[PDB]
RNA sequence: AACGAGACUCUGGCAUGCUAACUAGUUACGCGACCCCCGAGCGGUCGGCGUCCCCCAACUUCUUAGAGGGACAAGUGGCGUUCAGCCACCCGAGAUUGAGCAAUAACAGGUCUGUGAUGCCCUUAGAUGUCGGGGCUGCACGCGCGCUACACUGACUGGCUCAGCGUGUGCCUACCCUACGCCGGCAGGCGCGGGUAACCCGUUGAACCCCAUUCGUGAUGGGGAUCGGGGAUUGCAAUUAUU
């Protein structure tokens, strides 16, 4: 620990990416362990510099969207913080493993391109699998807590939980299944 | 005031003064080859210098014109009597001052001459006096009722970059005739006088130049001669 | 301990009770019908707002001498929403800040400075340091 | 990108080499000073570009001879 | 006797201003006048941004003119006669030179 | 015998100067302790160097930091870079060389911008748009 | 061979190397003083806080601004007719900051309402060259650039804590930026000072952001149109509401 940063409280060892493709594109442990999801981060400089970014800072960045949320990142770090504690209560598992499983369960691996309403099926790159997973997971929390009495932190944890426990009750998994079904039709 | 004007207003006011004096002396000494003023505020006095090509015409008979000029410059700008002091001077190599050639061509055209003949005469003069290049444009109703433009270029001429703030002299002059105005534009390139003041120093940026030495001998024998 | 070594949001909270524990620091009469700045919409929630603002003004005078009313009203100035037109920055209320500084002088806590302005007395630095020590020893910082 | 030198740089470097062939070496920070002292380049960026092409030419003249 | 005197120069051209200030420093130091080095105050930048066209037609382009005012000051401890001796020589360009008799 | 060193850090027009001097602990920025710098959401950000080199390296020095410029987040990075740039400079003048190149590598492996500032600055606005790259809305018909 | 491109100029990034500074500072202690034990201790000595006061202290790290330096596809590995060059990497403040300037030829583009630039035509004393009043703002409707919102990633009320580019007393022309004391809920008023400015406003206590209260999915405490009544200031004059 004196040389192992957790998150303040969440240990980042004993977290297993159980995919062979999506690893090397999910920067959780052993070199990307950091105290906070907030760095200067000149990650948008070259083509693939983005995969070296910690995944929690890839979610913190994507969560601040739709107009009156742009640049409000210190508001977007406390959201992830309050959500990880909700996740640890509702389940009991290390809240980073739930995030990794949710990212794995919601990135589509087949998709379709408009060509020549003609579409043709193609297979998704791993980086695009991670990007689509993050975007889908954030949009679900956004649309779930837009006029509810529930808070953006309860619904983000709801989304992550229903995604890691593949249930089709999360917005991200309904959307994945549609893209892969529409792509299977156009096969 | 008890506390005088601030530095910003002071410098802006100096510039406006110089511009108005230059306009005034332009509108008057045109027929005498006026080519610029140099306000040199010296201890105890405000000295103004007028370069020109015909200095006798500037001062006149015993200096009546020059004294009238001192008089008006002292009346209009509010100077204490005895301060404004004015000098005339002759410009060397008049063929390289654009304003002089522009006004010369304007009066040569105002007196009746084939516009091509006049433009080619001034081109000849400007290039003969020593100049990397010149360019004279005349725009207006030349030979008809529809306007046109006639451009006479010669030698080298640059249009782009910083080296154009020096290395070129530009002059634009209107000339009114029996039917509408004509526009005269003269541009000249100064021929890089090193350490001199007929052109600029500091040669063109893309002008790397190499020197070649000698006195190196290949025949050699290891002799150590003493002194 | 010093005043700078402790969380200031609890320091203001303790000093407000200190001020509203003595009976001194006579408040104005218009305390219940005043908006506190041009750019506000309602009266302050907290009924005993004058003691909190006196504590705030005192802790502000501890940190910079010679403040005077025209700066207290800049220290409490914020944003004004002009309805349909864009928002701008706005000053606090001179009457409130002036009455607060006059009520602090009525406690020997502050004095009018040598250059024009207001400043803490030696007796005010002591009352702020004692409350700082009390706060530090309370929360075991 | 760019990094394609211009004829004003290449001709200057070729002349500098063809006259002072024996003063020029293989390192850049010395060729820079040599070309600074033997010629008159009216800029510092141009000086660096000329001295950087001189080095790339010298690295070739040590092999088979160039044709300019 | 001795006096604390302040010279101030200001102009729109750096080369000639620095040349004048340096020659003044030298020509005053050679007589052991205990000069105080030049103090470079911030450079002022007047800016005027105008429309490029008369008449209001065309694409909406603009021109950005600007003037720059450089300022320096020198401090000397010397009799005023020597100050007027040294300050009134070799003033080539349109730089200003102001002398004040007591500033310290 | 005096023994001290002053260094600086920058991030987006926000300078932070740190003065390191032989003493005991006491990393103090602007007179207040390091645990009470305004945004406490980034509390773990200006604690990283000491949480990286251990409390024992900051045991013979007394660092005092002063900050001025930028905003609430550009100053956290200034402080966090300045104290590291200070401990690395104090270890290379009054201690051995390997003793400084060890902590230099410990710091520069976990994160750059702890020793090397980054050159990103705001870009200028151009006429014809609300910012540097955006343009106003085009309108045919 | 010439122009344009490039070169060029301004700008942003780096120098614990140089030059040198009460109209900028740092550190030191000379200090002196306030305060609290907050530490050993006693409370003193040692310390801790200070935009509290001084130095004919030492210095230039931060500030200022001048001179030089520094980057060249220079080093290393691939791909290249082994040429011009391209990709990757080490070292590095940086390996692709941003603007200014810009050619020949042309358009029945815009400007006679910028001009004591201007040709021709018109008017010239019952004037098309001056004062008072009204208009340029009128409203069934069509269109363009935009501001504020549709709320809980929020509104409200308190507390806390950070900028940079600028401008500032006007000649005809009469008006500038404001400190601090008092008075008033507020807009605002009275009284006395500083500044022609790195000197005074000013250490420019900016907003979003940060930390705690109240609200609770209801066109609601979201939103702030429309309209009634009252109070100030600028001005010679406010109605068709100037602010
Ligand atoms: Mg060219
Ligand atoms: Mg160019
Ligand atoms: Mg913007
Ligand atoms: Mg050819
Ligand atoms: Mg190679
Ligand atoms: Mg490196
Ligand atoms: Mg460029
Ligand atoms: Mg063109
Ligand atoms: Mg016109
Ligand atoms: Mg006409
Ligand atoms: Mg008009
Ligand atoms: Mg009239
Ligand atoms: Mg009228
Ligand atoms: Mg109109
Ligand atoms: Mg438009
Ligand atoms: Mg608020």
């Amino acid at each position: 620990t004196p040389d192992i940063k957790l998150f303040g409280k969440w240990s980042t060892d004993d977290v297993q990416i159980n995919d062979i493709s999506l690893q090397d594109y999910i920067a959780v442990k052993e070199k990307y362990a950091k105290y906070l999801p907030h760095s200067a981060g000149r990650y948008a400089a070259k083509r693939f510099r983005k995969a070296q970014c910690p995944i929690v800072e890839r979610l913190t960045n994507s969560m601040m969207m739709h107009g009156r949320n742009n640049g409000k990142k210190l508001m977007t770090v406390r959201i992830v913080k309050h959500a990880f504690e909700i996740i640890h209560l509702l389940t009991g598992e290390n809240p980073l493993q739930v995030l990794v499983n949710a990212i794995i369960n919601s990135g589509p691996r087949e998709d379709s391109t408009r060509i020549g309403v003609r579409r043709q099926a193609v297979d998704v790159s791993p980086l695009r699998r991670v990007n689509q997973a993050i975007w889908l997971l954030c949009t679900g929390a956004r649309e779930a807590a837009f006029r509810n009495i529930k808070t953006i932190a309860e619904c983000l944890a709801d989304e992550l939980i229903n995604a890691a426990k593949g249930s089709s009750n999360s917005y991200a998994i309904k959307k994945k299944d549609e893209l892969e079904r529409v792509a299977k039709s156009n096969r | 005031m008890a506390v005088q004007i601030s530095k910003k207003r002071k410098f802006v006011a100096d510039g406006i003064f110089k511009a108005e004096l230059n306009e005034f002396l332009t509108r008057e000494l045109a027929e005498d080859g006026y080519s610029g003023v140099e306000v040199r505020v010296t201890p105890t006095r405000t000295e103004i210098i007028i370069l020109a090509t015909r200095t006798q015409n500037v001062l006149g008979e015993k200096g009546r014109r020059i004294r009238e000029l001192t008089a008006v410059v002292q009346k209009r700008f509010g100077f204490p009597e005895g301060s404004v002091e004015l000098y005339a001077e002759k410009v060397a190599t008049r063929g390289l001052c654009a304003i002089a050639q522009a006004e010369s061509l304007r009066y040569k055209l105002l007196g009746g001459l084939a516009v091509r003949r006049a433009c080619y005469g001034v081109l000849r003069f400007i290039m003969e006096s020593g100049a990397k290049g010149c360019e004279v444009v005349v725009s207006g109703k030349l030979r008809g009722q529809r306007a046109k433009s006639m451009k006479f270029v010669d030698g080298l001429m640059i249009h782009s970059g910083d080296p154009v703030n020096y290395y070129v002299d530009t002059a634009v002059r209107h000339v009114l005739l029996r039917q509408g105005v004509l526009g005269i534009k003269v541009k000249i390139m100064l021929p890089w006088d090193p350490s001199g003041k007929i052109g600029p120093k500091k040669p063109l940026p893309d002008h790397v130049s190499i020197v070649e030495p000698k006195d190196e001998i290949l025949p050699t024998t290891p002799i150590s001669e003493q002194k | 301990v010093t005043v700078k070594d402790v969380n200031q949001q609890e320091f203001v909270r303790a000093l407000a009770a200190f001020l509203k524990k003595s009976g001194k620091l006579k408040v104005p009469e218009w305390v219940d019908t005043v908006k506190l700045a041009k750019h506000k919409e309602l009266a302050p929630y907290d009924e005993n707002w004058f003691y909190t603002r006196a504590a705030s003004t005192a802790r502000h005078l501890y940190l910079r001498g010679g403040a005077g009313v025209g700066s207290m009203t800049k220290i409490y100035g914020g944003r004004q929403r002009n309805g349909v037109m864009p928002s701008h920055f706005s000053r606090g209320s001179k009457s409130v800040a002036r009455r607060v500084l006059q009520a602090l002088e009525g406690l020997k806590m502050v004095e009018k400075d040598q250059d024009w302005g207001r400043k803490l007395t030696p007796q005010g630095q002591r009352d702020l340091d004692r409350i700082a020590g009390q706060v530090a020893a309370a929360k075991k910082k | 990108m760019g990094r394609v030198r211009t004829k004003t740089v290449k001709k200057a470097a070729r002349v500098i080499i063809e006259k002072y062939y024996t003063r020029l070496g293989n390192d850049f920070h010395t060729n820079k000073r040599v070309c600074e002292e033997i010629a008159i380049i009216p800029s510092k960026k141009l000086r660096n570009k000329i001295a950087g092409y001189v080095t790339h030419l010298m690295k070739r003249i040590q092999r088979g001879p160039v044709r300019g | 006797a001795i006096h604390r005197i302040r010279i101030t120069l200001t102009s729109r051209n750096v080369k000639s201003l620095e040349k004048v200030c340096a020659d003044l420093i030298r020509g005053a130091k050679e007589k052991n006048l205990k000069v105080k080095g030049p103090v470079r105050m911030p450079t002022k930048t007047l800016r005027i941004t105008t429309r490029k066209t008369p008449c209001g037609e065309g694409s909406k382009t603009w021109d950005r003119f600007q003037m720059r005012i450089h300022k320096r000051l020198i401090d000397l401890h010397s009799p005023s006669e020597i100050v007027k001796q040294i300050t009134s020589i070799s003033i080539e360009p349109g730089v200003e030179v102001e002398v004040t008799i007591a500033d310290a | 015998p005096l023994q001290s060193v002053q260094v600086f850090g920058r991030k987006k027009t926000a300078t932070a100067v740190a003065h390191c001097k032989r003493g005991n602990g006491l990393i103090k920025v602007n007179g207040r302790p390091l645990e009470m710098i305004e945004p406490r959401t980034l509390q773990y950000k200006l604690l990283e160097p000491v949480l990286l080199l251990g409390k024992e390296r900051f045991a013979g020095v007394d660092i005092r930091v002063r900050v001025k410029g930028g905003g609430h987040v550009a100053q956290i990075y200034a402080i966090r870079q300045s104290i590291s740039k200070a401990l690395v400079a104090y270890y290379q003048k009054y201690v051995d060389e390997a003793s400084k190149k060890e902590i230099k590598d410990i710091l520069i492996q976990y994160d750059r911008t702890l020793l090397v500032a980054d050159p990103r600055r705001c870009e200028s606005k151009k006429f014809g748009g609300p910012g540097a790259r955006a343009r106003y809305q085009k309108s045919y018909r």
